[PDB]
């Protein structure tokens, strides 16, 4: 109806602002990957643990390339 | 008197507009633990006056020169930012408290400490003699001040290097106000 | 009037009053006394509290002597070293003001008991105990210039087994030495000596052994090994000029080796200039 | 979705593969994420903010340090984000400088003082 | 005192009609050949007086376009000069009308408010003010040879002023 | 009240922001809904509105005569263009999030607050000394050697278009 379209707008905003904080900080993330890391952080997950993973899978994708 | 009410007036004393009234901003009840922290916070707003009076008294007379403008018009780019901080702080008042302000406004307690003491060391200096008295603030060593004043010098010394690059390649000095160190005789 | 207040509840009044004294502002019951600061607590208070209050205050008294070291040793008439020492000694004060903010916001939910407080500030009771010892040992014997860079190199050697106050006293001397090592790279790679305040180890005058002479006091006491090659390096650069990067590290001599690489060239341009 | 199926999308975004191909890495990602799920430090967005400004100032980029302060307020303005501490704690960690000591400065509280 | 409390977008549509030269509008009700704002118009904001201020300016522009439309009307319903003069004026209006009409498209189908449509129409409300002075000398005047000579000579004089 | 103000800064005065023929734009008196401390910043904000009104009133009046006065006003609107454009923007930012206060609105003007004041006496010297003819191309030039970078970059534009007249006449004669 309406309250189901007002929420899809307030999420496209926040997902557009977090993409600005992401580029001025020069994280290699992009709009597709960043939506995965946000969902995870909503359920409650150690960002000291989740960031060690991303700092590793990005560190192994080079040995294969 | 609620703590929130103090947070409402302090966000104005940071500008000059006065419970807190006007040299210390004597506040006039409430508990002693509140008056003391207000006093120091209110006084930061008083500094903002001393730096505002100069960029308003000298933006009036037209006999301050060409350097005294690039200085009086470089104390404003370092004030719009101080007006952006007051913007952010006001949006959260709708939560922040006194002890939370101290960390927020601990850094702009220094920039408003150098600028409010940079406009007193150069009071009657006009022309190049002012670009030589905002350079005697660079021999300080403090990595936070020596990288602030060494920027205002890069704006104040632009008009000086405008006569120089004129009086060297074309030899046509022109300054109705006597600023350049090369004085001509009619 | 705490005598008419219960035990388990009046504790909630001291913790939010004590949470202000650590900033510098006076308090409600635990007040400060005029001037090494002395404090007064209460005539009628529970003895099970006053003995623990006196265990928290030594981070405030050790703070009221650092914030007064910043607002004074920032005056120009103290050299280009006692300045950058007061700046790098200010960032820690900023991080100490954040640690008091996060306590008040955690105090609103009541999750902050007095016993819980004594454990939270422990990182602050060790740091603000180091700086309150340098700021009282740099002003005891009036130091400015090199003699303020020596003291930060011995007070970093005493904490050789702490590994926590040895990372700190390396962060200060790494930042309180950038001004000194910026006048040196002008005296070795060239002959000019700026030194607006009298702090450098080499001063000039106005037949040639009285031109430049070492000042003995203002020696960093970790360049004392090469106090003669520095003076001899620039001196050779001037008898030719008028005719026609360094970083500080501990247990690593990358700057002691960097000076020899320029003095070994300073002579090869003058000696060849006379042959 | 669930965090277990969601962790596998990540391994397919970073590494370009299908879930039938990359299963050794996803075996290593469950080892780290699992058993380290609960947050270990007290959560506050204030401290993490004063560390992204302190970092963009350290790179002589003083203009973006005052732009972040305007982007961090908009996050609160809309209000679709529950844990704003986590996503900033992560974006700060993956930050690279386009171009030492940290036991002196402010660190987060340990959560060991409380009986978790 | 009662007021109608009109919405916001409705004003811009009405303003476009005033620009078009149409009459009998719920706003800007003329009385004696002089368009004039009503008295009960108010928006949720703008304190009921600034609205009377901003509309009063646009009204001054309606007068410039209403009078010209009255002039073109009094030629349609063999001078060979006025009739040849309106065809130039009439030709200018069609093109001017297209820009105003186009804007109306972007209203029904992007946010649009008062302060935006005005600044978008700056290079038109400028060109329009000239006609209020060029035509003022073509209307203040009896013989058919002096009304056509004095008009045609006013242009060649008014152009040398703008060179 | 926001959209109310953004019109008062445009040249349309109302009940909240009365207009006086001598002093200029100013707030009427205390208002209960708003705080009593804001009554100052607005008065500091109106010191800018008074400039634009007294500008556009003079621009329209064209007053004295001469092409060099016509072209000066013709150019005077060009330097005044970024002021309008930067004002249209304020409404867009307020249309997005409804948590922005007058503080941010006052902050946005920033550059216009330090420019108008220095470009106000240039007009006053003209209307108070009957500066007729090409003598304007010096009265504006004697103020073009000012220190303020923003001003040094504003009047130079006006002198850049005012020269277009001389360059028109000069080539027509030579």
């Amino acid at each position: 109806a309406a309250a189901a379209a007002a929420n899809l707008n307030a999420v496209r905003e926040t997902m557009d602002v977090l993409l600005e904080i992401s580029r001025i900080l020069n994280t290699g993330l992009d709009m597709e990957t960043l939506s995965i890391c946000v969902r995870l952080c909503e359920q409650g997950i150690n960002p000291e643990a989740l960031s060690s993973v991303i700092k590793e899978l990005r560190k192994a994708t080079e040995a294969l390339k | 008197i609620t703590e929130a009410a103090l947070v409402r007036d302090i966000l104005y004393v940071f500008q000059g507009i006065d419970n807190i009234k006007m040299n210390c901003y004597k506040v006039e009840n409430l508990s002693r633990s509140l008056r003391d922290t207000a006093v120091r916070l209110s006084e930061l707003g008083w500094l903002h006056n001393k730096i505002r009076r100069y960029t308003d008294q000298r933006s009036l007379d037209r006999s301050f020169g060409l350097v005294g403008q690039s200085f009086c018009a470089a104390l404003h780019q370092e004030l719009r930012e101080y007006y952006r901080l007051l913007s952010v702080l006001h949006s959260q008042l709708q939560s922040l408290t006194l002890r939370r302000l101290l960390v927020w406004t601990y850094d702009p307690k220094i920039r408003l400490k150098t600028l409010a003491a940079l406009v007193d060391h150069c009071q009657g200096r006009k022309g190049g003699e002012l670009a030589s008295a905002v350079h005697a603030y660079t021999k300080t060593g403090d990595p936070y001040m020596r990288s602030l004043v060494q920027h205002i010098l890069s704006l104040v010394s632009h008009p000086v290097l405008s006569f120089l690059y004129r009086w060297i390649y074309d030899g046509e000095l022109e300054d109705t106000y006597h600023e350049f160190f090369v004085a001509s005789d009619p | 009037l705490p005598g008419t207040l219960p035990l388990a509840s009046q504790e909630s009044a001291v913790v939010e009053d004590l949470l202000y004294v650590l900033v510098g502002v006076d308090g409600r019951y635990v007040s400060a006394q005029p001037l090494s600061r002395t404090f007064l607590v209460d005539p009628n208070l529970d003895l099970s509290i006053r003995e623990l209050v006196h265990r928290i205050l030594p981070v405030a008294a050790s703070y009221s002597a650092v914030t007064r070291f910043i607002e004074e040793k920032s005056s120009f008439e103290y050299g280009q070293v006692n300045h950058a020492l007061a700046a790098a000694m200010r960032t820690l004060v900023k991080e100490h003001l954040i640690l008091v903010s996060q306590l008040e916001q955690l105090h609103r939910q009541g999750l902050l008991s007095l016993q819980k407080l004594w454990f939270y500030i422990q990182p602050a009771m060790r740091t603000m105990d180091i700086l309150a010892s340098l700021a009282t040992s740099v002003d005891k014997g009036e130091c400015l210039g090199g003699s303020t860079l020596s003291l930060l190199h011995d007070r970093s050697f005493s904490y050789t087994g702490d590994s926590q106050a040895q990372e700190l006293c390396l962060y200060l001397t790494k930042a309180a030495s950038a001004p000194y090592f910026e006048v040196l790279e002008k005296w070795i790679y060239r002959g000019i000596i700026h030194d607006p305040y009298s702090e450098f180890m080499v001063e000039e005058h106005e037949y040639w052994d009285q031109r430049y002479t070492i000042v003995q006091q203002q020696i960093p006491s970790f360049l004392q090994k090469m106090a003669d090659k520095i003076l001899s390096t620039g001196k050779y650069l001037n008898v030719v000029r008028e005719c026609g990067e360094i970083i500080y590290t501990l247990k690593e001599r990358a700057y002691v080796e960097q000076i020899e690489k320029a003095f070994n060239y300073a002579s090869k341009v003058l000696l060849d200039f006379l042959m | 979705k669930s965090p277990n199926v969601l962790l596998q999308n990540l391994c397919c975004r970073i590494l370009g593969r299908s879930e039938a191909d990359v299963a050794q890495q996803f075996q290593y990602a469950v080892r780290v994420i699992g058993s380290n799920f609960a947050p270990t430090v007290e959560r506050d967005e204030f401290l993490v903010a004063e560390k992204i400004k302190k970092e963009l100032i350290r790179q002589r980029r003083e203009a973006d340090a005052a732009l972040f302060s305007e982007l961090h307020r908009k996050l609160h303005s809309q209000g679709v984000l529950k844990n704003k501490w986590s996503i900033l704690y992560l974006l700060l960690s993956l930050s690279e400088d386009p171009r030492s000591y940290a036991t002196l400065f402010a660190q987060a509280l340990p959560r060991d003082a409380h009986s978790t | 005192d009662d007021r109608v409390l009109v919405t916001e977008t409705q004003v811009i549509r009405e303003t476009l009609w005033l620009l078009s030269g149409v009459k009998k509008l719920f706003i800007f009700q003329l009385i004696d050949g002089k368009v004039t704002v009503r008295n009960n118009i108010i928006v949720t904001h703008l304190t009921h007086s600034c609205l009377r201020s901003v509309l009063e300016q646009i009204a001054a522009y309606g007068q410039v376009v209403f009078r010209l439309q009255e002039f073109i009307d009094e030629v349609m319903g063999p001078f060979r000069t006025y009739q040849a003069f309106m065809w130039a004026l009439y030709k200018y209006f069609i093109s001017f009308k297209e820009e105003l009409a186009e804007i109306e498209k972007c209203i029904i189908n992007t946010t649009i408010t008062l302060a935006i449509v005005v600044d978008k129409l700056a290079p038109r409300l400028s060109q329009l003010k000239v006609l209020h002075k060029v035509f003022s000398t073509g209307v203040a005047e009896t013989r058919n040879v002096v009304r056509a000579s004095h008009l045609l000579n006013t242009l060649y004089k008014a152009i040398l002023e703008y060179d | 009240m926001i959209h109310e103000l953004l019109l008062a800064l445009s040249g349309y005065p109302g009940s909240i922001f009365t207009w006086n023929k001598r002093s200029g734009l100013q707030v009427s008196q205390d208002f209960p809904f708003l705080h009593p401390s804001e009554t100052s910043v607005l008065n500091r904000l109106c010191r800018l509105g008074t400039d634009y009104i007294r500008f556009t009133e003079f621009i329209e009046q064209y007053t004295l005569h001469g092409i060099y006065l016509r072209a000066f006003c013709t150019g005077l609107d060009s330097v005044l263009q970024p002021y309008r454009q930067a004002l249209l923007d304020l409404e867009q930012e307020f249309l997005g999030d409804p948590h922005l206060s007058i503080s941010h609105v006052n902050y946005f003007l920033d550059q216009f607050q330090l420019l108008f004041p220095s470009v106000m006496v240039v007009v006053e010297q003209i209307k108070s000394q009957k500066i007729h003819g090409c003598q304007i191309l010096e009265t504006v030039y004697k103020h073009s050697c000012g220190g303020l970078p923003p001003v040094r970059s504003a009047l130079e534009k006006i002198l850049a278009v005012c020269h277009g007249v001389m360059y028109k006449q000069l080539s027509a004669w030579m």
